[PDB]
């Protein structure tokens, strides 16, 4: 039937994206769309795959559109988890585009549904996703030195809010034992502090990020941590310190 | 200026049927 062949093409697409070549994976997903199916669970899944595929490819407009169809459809068939997820992805995409307000609503939904269903895994991710949004939002005021000295309570509020999500996230992910996740949260938590002017707090966060990076054998994350650490010391005045972390950074990407 | 961590996207599979 047309079901079977649509099922095949998607399955392929998954292994293709799973194995690095998402460009071709997209094509197989689109193809499976072109074939189509009376099973909307499956279709829903496929649009999602496309949404992310295209997200990774930096074509955010198309990701938005594919997740919006996913979201709609999950609502259509009463798939709460599916709606939680599609929300998340749409939210993140909206963040990337700079439509923070609607992004917040979308990520907020993801959270609420994940709480309802008592999905702690999903709950924590949404907490991280929200973190990034409020971060991005507060970050996108004017430019990122004169900032830390003077800026509006409604921007503070936006950043402090991220901090609160990150911390909550962290807490959650300590329970689930997810080192990777602590990795991500720590980094962004630190930059958020950096902007807020909490530089000693910044360091702590990135030291944890670095440690976790080293533990995973992750050079890019090592690459960053040193970088972000350089910046904070600079703001405390420790230039000889900064000088070295910066050296390590340049020294790293070499290796 | 600052270096940030990647996003997480939740992910659905066809294999969820199985």
């Amino acid at each position: 039937s047309m079901e079977a062949s649509c099922l095949e093409l998607a399955l392929e697409g998954e292994r293709l994206c799973k194995s690095g070549d998402c460009r071709a994976g997209v094509s197989f997903f689109e193809a499976a769309v072109q074939v189509g199916t009376e099973d909307l669970k499956t279709l829903s899944a496929i649009y999602s795959q496309l949404g992310n595929a295209y997200f990774y490819l930096h074509d955010y407009a198309k990701a938005l559109e594919y997740h919006h169809h996913d979201l709609t459809l999950a609502r259509t068939i009463g798939d709460q988890l599916g709606e939680a997820k599609a929300s998340g992805n749409l939210g993140n995409t909206l963040k990337v585009l700079g439509n923070f307000d609607e992004a917040i609503v979308c990520c907020q939904r993801h959270l609420d549904i994940s709480r309802e269903l008592n999905d702690k895994v999903g709950e924590a991710r949404a907490l991280y996703n929200l973190g990034n949004v409020y971060h991005a939002k507060g970050k996108s005021f004017g430019c990122p030195p004169q900032d830390v000295g003077e800026f509006p309570e409604e921007v503070r509020d936006a950043l402090q809010a991220a901090v609160d999500f990150y911390e909550e996230n962290l807490s959650l992910v300590t329970a689930l034992g997810d080192r990777a996740a602590q990795g991500r949260a720590f980094g962004n938590l630190g930059n958020t502090h950096y902007l807020l002017g909490n530089f000693r707090d910044a360091v702590i966060a990135h030291e944890q990020r670095l440690l976790i990076a080293k533990e995973f054998g992750d050079k890019a994350a090592e690459r960053r941590a040193y970088s972000n650490l350089g910046n904070a010391y600079i703001f405390l005045g420790e230039f000889e310190t900064a000088s070295e972390y910066y050296k390590k950074t340049l020294l790293l990407a070499r290796q | 200026h600052m270096e940030m961590e990647p996003e997480t996207m939740e992910t659905k599979s066809v294999t969820d049927y199985f």
